[PDB]
């Protein structure tokens, strides 16, 4: 950051980085979630694998 | 134009040309609960309407 800047924003205009007010260091912000898994099944009428 | 006159070619030419065509576009996927409420738990219960 430049010495007078405290925030950082991404192309979506949402915050992604901050400055710690006491140590003056930069921190990234990342989501904690992962819902999009894909499940391959051969049909429950045949097996439960 | 006349009524007893005809024109005939005595020679020829070989020609090569091109033609472009689209076939497919980009595939995309979406997850509402991440797009709409990001990582909030309070907004999930309201979106569940
Ligand atoms: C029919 O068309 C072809 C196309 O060019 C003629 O071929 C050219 O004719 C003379 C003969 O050597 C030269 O000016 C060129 O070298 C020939 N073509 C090439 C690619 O070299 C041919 O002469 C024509 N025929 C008549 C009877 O006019
Ligand atoms: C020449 C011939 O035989 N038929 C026709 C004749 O009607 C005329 O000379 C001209 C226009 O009409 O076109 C040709």
């Amino acid at each position: 950051f430049l010495p007078f800047q405290q925030f950082g924003r991404d192309i979506a205009d949402t915050t992604d980085a901050v400055r710690d007010p006491q140590t003056l260091e930069i921190l990234d912000i990342t989501p904690c979630s992962f819902g999009g898994v894909s499940v391959i099944t051969p049909g429950t009428n045949t097996s439960n694998q | 134009y006349s009524n007893n006159s005809i024109a005939i070619p005595t020679n020829f030419t070989i020609s090569v040309t091109t033609e472009i065509l689209p076939v497919s576009m980009t595939k995309t996927s979406v997850d509402c609960t991440m797009y709409i409420c990001g990582d909030s738990t309070e907004c999930s219960n309201l979106l569940l309407q």
